Parts: structure tokens; sequence; C-alpha cells
């Protein structure tokens, strides 16, 4: 058993070189493979045997390997590239696994940090014997965010539903994440937190039952 | 080489999901390539299901191993996929790709199929519950309306009967594992107007003839 | 009666190359017509004796060694070879008198997802001497580091799996090898050709 780890977001200006890394204990006895997936399209293979180019792949793409980490290097990144890129491998026990996915964004408009708003369960929802935390994220560029939930200061994973980043009016992006709780869980902890991370930066909001 | 998916686009919860992939550019009976299934939930990462060979043996995920089985048919040049006891975390787009295994660690998917989206939901048509999102007591403030547990898409939201349009942001909806959607709409106003201006959200769900007008007021502690 | 070559060549399962099998054949009449006359053998090289001449000689003991290696390693089963197989798993002597037979067994020894039953010794301190069989599973140490049977640093497992899968290249596909050693000992002739 293993997990392939890759960052969720990489931004580059036109013409520069983007570098995506992918690591894991698996990558010992294992090669790596890179796929590009455009919105609403099947993935396309870009790199064979860690570092090789198939026929339809232009020379601007290159792959490198370093210990337990492989690197997909795109030189002269143009607008034709913006997509989600995926690494892949398959251990001794024949376990064929994917990474989480990296969204490339060609920084046309300047980097925009997300604005995060966190709502507690309304008094009306509690009286219907339910509880929903509403965390809303908007006005970020590039359009790739990751959301972490916290009970007091402990991670929460169950009952989390999060949208994909979606392009909004001003070419920035928007997203939302929901936590479903029983009113007992909501009133048990002193506070819940919504942690949004955007390109290394992290914005956190917190609400309490009052 | 081309790969085409086939099968029903809806599966109720806890059921068997059947899918059949048909290739048309080579031969599945070849002794150099596997035939797998890969899925990804909407806006999530990829996840390999299982790869099958022209014989019969195959290998699947550790997680999805008991409720998964794969078949092939060299005569019809197609392999299939069966997923027993489908929960609603299985809502994803299912691709069938072609798998190459030259040496012991070399394992890639050379040409992918376009993939079908199968949405698992016993989701019958249902109107939404509308709850106010009161502005926090702690120069601007955000208030909104929670539109919860409806099916199918979509719903329309306006504020003060469309008279208020500046500062409104209606977010795209989530697809819960109940099969039901949920959506939020917020309007940002100056903090000095929370006590002198009325804010009412107008929610319309045409499939259910639902229309709810919910006043949003600051929360009373 | 006849010599039981069928029990070795037509055996349903072979041994890993590190623990290669040895069948001692004695007190029987052998026919080397049928052997060279098959067409399923991809390698058939004889050293020190012609394959058609074996029907005329008498030996004291004929040894049949059988194991499984991948296709690219078949070249190492020969006198005066080096490599992981020739140095650590099965060494033939430099004056080897016999024939080496091998055939592609991909239909038999490879599994979808990998057949991890066939192993080979990857680590050893000094080279195997001719016809030596090392079956040790002791954790190889390169220096002096505490570990206690825990695969850590300077403390790894010496055997390694092939993981034969059917879509592999023929260089990585399983090959069944039978090594016929003809020991013309000074003694009573037990195995003659006819």
């Amino acid at each position: 058993q293993s997990v392939l780890t890759q960052p969720p977001s990489v931004s580059v200006s036109p013409g520069q070189t983007a570098r995506i890394t992918c690591s894991g204990d698996a990558l010992s006895t294992q090669n790596g493979n890179w796929y590009q997936q455009k919105p609403g399209q099947a993935p396309v293979m870009v790199i064979c045997k860690d570092s090789e180019r198939p026929s339809g792949i232009p020379e601007r793409f290159s792959g490198s390997r370093s210990g337990t980490t492989v690197t997909l290097t795109i030189s002269g990144v143009q607008a034709e590239d913006e997509a989600d890129y995926h690494c892949q491998s398959a251990d001794n026990r024949a376990h064929v696994v994917f990474g989480g996915g990296t969204k490339l964004t060609v920084l046309g408009q300047p980097k925009a940090n997300p604005t995060v708003t966190l709502f507690p369960p309304s008094s009306e929802e509690l009286q219907a014997n339910k509880a929903t935390l509403v965390c809303l994220i908007s006005d970020f560029y590039p359009g790739a965010v990751t959301v972490a939930w916290k009970a007091d200061s402990s991670p929460v994973k169950a009952g989390v539903e999060t949208t994909t980043p979606s392009k909004q009016s001003n070419n920035k992006y928007a997203a939302s994440s929901y936590l479903s709780l029983t009113p007992e869980q909501w009133k048990s902890h002193r506070s819940y937190s919504c942690q949004v991370t955007h390109e290394g930066s992290t914005v956190e909001k917190t609400v309490a039952p009052t | 080489v081309q790969l085409v998916e086939s099968g029903p686009g809806q599966v109720k919860p806890s059921e068997t999901l059947s899918l059949t992939c048909t290739v048309s550019g080579g031969s599945i009976s070849s002794s150099s390539y596997y035939w797998g299934w890969i899925r990804q939930p909407p806006g999530k990462g990829l996840e390999w299901i299982g790869s099958i060979y022209y014989s019969g043996s195959a290998y699947y995920n550790p997680s999805l191993k008991s409720r998964v089985t794969i078949s092939v048919d060299t005569s019809k040049n197609q392999f299939s996929l069966k997923l027993n006891s489908v929960t609603a975390a299985d809502t994803a787009v299912f691709y069938c790709a072609r798998h190459a295994a030259p040496s012991p660690g070399d394992n890639w998917f050379d040409p992918w199929g376009q993939g079908t989206l199968v949405t698992v939901s016993s989701a019958s048509t249902k109107g939404p519950s509308v709850f106010p999102l009161a502005p926090s007591s702690k120069g601007t403030a955000a208030l909104g309306c929670l539109v919860k547990d409806y099916f199918p898409e979509p719903v329309t939201v306006s504020w003060n009967s469309g008279a208020l349009t500046s500062g409104v942001h209606t977010f795209p909806a989530v697809l819960q594992s109940s099969g039901l959607y949920s959506l939020s709409s917020v309007v940002t106003v100056p903090s000095s107007s929370l006590g002198t201006q009325t804010y009412i959200c107008n929610v319309n769900h045409k499939p259910s003839n639902t229309k709810v007008d919910k006043k949003v007021e600051p929360k009373s502690c | 009666n006849l010599c039981p070559f069928g029990e070795v060549f037509n055996a349903t399962r072979f041994a890993s190359v590190y623990a290669w099998n040895r069948k001692r054949i004695s007190n029987c009449v052998a026919d080397y017509s049928v052997l060279y006359n098959s067409a399923s053998f991809s390698t058939f090289k004889c050293y020190g004796v012609s394959p058609t001449k074996l029907n005329d000689l008498c030996f004291t003991n004929v040894y049949a060694d059988s194991f499984v290696i991948r296709g690219d390693e078949v070249r190492q089963i020969a006198p005066g070879q080096t490599g992981n197989i020739a140095d650590y798993n099965y060494k033939l002597p430099d004056d080897f008198t016999g024939c080496v037979i091998a055939w592609n067994s991909n239909n038999l020894d490879s599994k979808v997802g990998g057949n991890y039953n066939y192993l080979y010794r990857l680590f050893r301190k000094s080279n195997l001497k001719p016809f030596e069989r090392d079956i040790s599973t002791e954790i190889y140490q390169a220096g002096s580091t505490p570990c206690n049977g825990v695969k850590g640093f300077n403390c790894y497992f010496p055997l390694q799996s092939y993981g034969f899968q059917p879509t592999y290249g023929v260089g990585y596909q399983p090959y069944r090898v039978v090594v016929l050693s003809f020991e013309l000992l000074h003694a009573p002739a037990t195995v003659c050709g006819k």
C-alpha cells in the first residue's frame, strides 16, 4: 500500500517553466507516468517510463527523476497547457495508483488570495434536528484551493462535501464546502474552523455555538 | 485505437453498477496489454478500479475488492465492470483505458476512453429547505440563505425580488451523498445597513413548484 | 526400464533458481532422440558432448537440475558466466560437460497481477562455486548496524521476486531451464543411451 503525493496548484507566467513533483515510498521500486486532462476531456499520456516523449508530445515537455520524487517539467508554458496533470505508478503487489492532481494556471491576472466566509448552523436548522456549517470561498486566482475542517483544533473528515473551483464573473474562481453535523456535535465542541489553503497561503475562519 | 463506455447513467444506492467498455482500434485478445477501469468523482483526483487481461484473472483495489469484479469478452472485443452494493460516494465519471506492463514497475495507461458519468442517487424530485444565514455580530458584512436538499438542478435565487443585484454571489451547488443538491447565495452589504434595510431571498425550484421567500435578520443571542 | 525425464521436463511446477531442484537419474535406459527432436525449446546448447552422440555413451549418474529464470538471464546458464544468476543462484563449472535446455514458460509461470512465487538471490558476499545451492534467508548485513530482523538500514532481505506478468517483454518472461549434467564416474555404468 502507498500514496502518491503532488501539490494541488502550480502557477506560472507565460513563457516560464512549470515544475510538478510527485513523491512516495512507492517510487522506490516504481516508475512514474504523467497525464494531462483538460476540462471535460479524457486524460492524455504525456510521459513514458518517467522521462520519455511519445509521438504527439512536443519537445517542450520533459520529465526528471530524483530518488523518491519524479518531476514533470514543461518549458515555454503556453496557454495551450492549462489543465490538470496526474502522476501514476503500480507497486509490487500490482496496486496501480494515481495522485491527487495538480491544476496548472497561466497567471494572466495577478495572484488573488481567497476571501473566506464561515456560517454557523441557523437556529431554524437546529430546530429541525440538523446542523450544517457553510464555508464559502471566492475571488481567488488561480482556481485551485484545498479545504480543511477542524473541531476545536482537531481535524474533521466525515460529512465534508466540497465543490470544485468554478470560474466566476471577474475571471477569479469560487468554491464552497459544507460540514453536516448533528446538533449534539455542534453544541459539544467549543468551536469549528474552516481552513482554506491557496498556493502555500492559508486562511482560517472560526465559529462557535452562541 | 478507441475505447467507448456503455451502461446506465443512474444507479440507486446499494445496487450493482454494470458498465461495459467496447474498443475498436485493435484487439483485446493481444498478449501485451491490460484493460482497466478508472474513476474520478467530480472535481476530485483519479482512482484506478481494476485491470483485466484477455484470459480472465484480474486485480483490483484493496479498498474496492470485495464489491468489485471485472469480466471480458474477446468475441465481442469488450470488457465490462461490475460494482456491487453501490453507495453514493461512487458518483463519478468512469473511464476505460488501455494498460501497458512491459517490465516489473512499468505501468501506464496509453489511450484513454472519453468516459461516462454514472450518478448514484435514489434522488426523487424534492423541494429545498431554505434557512437564513444571519450576519455575524462581530466595514462590510455577509448575509445569505442556505438552500438545502433539493433535486434536480436547478434553483434560482434573487434578493428583494431582484431589486438588489449589487454584491450578490450565488455559489454553484454541491452534490451530497444523499443524491440531493445544496446551494448557498450571499449578498455583501455595508455593516451600517444591517439595521435599516430588509433582506429577503427569493428561492425558486421549478421541478417542485417550490418558492420560498426567507427574511434574513441578524441572529439574536 | 526408462529414465524419468518426463517427471522433470513435464513437471507442473518448477523451483525458484536460488533453490534449484536436482533429480538424480540412475539405473535406467535413456533416449536422447525425443529431447533434441522437440520444437518447443528456444535454447539448446551442448558443451563437451554432441546431442546426437549421447545415444552411444554410458554415464554413471545423470543429474537433471531444473529452475525458473527470466529470458534475459538464460545467457548466464553457461560455463564461465557472470551476473546475478551465475554468481549467486546457479553456477556452472568452467569445464561443464552436458547440455542446457530452456523454453518460454510464460503460459505457465506468469499471473495477471504478477506471479511472486519465483524468486532469486540478489545479495551474497562471495560468488557461488560450481553446483552450489544457497537457500539461506538470513538478513544480509553490509557493515555493522543493529536491526533485529527489521528491514532497515544495512539489513535487507536477500531474495527478490520476479513478478512474472504475461504482458512483459520476453526478456522478463519466465523461462524454465533443465540442466543435464553427465557424470562419467569411474564405477558401474548405470545410465546408458539407447
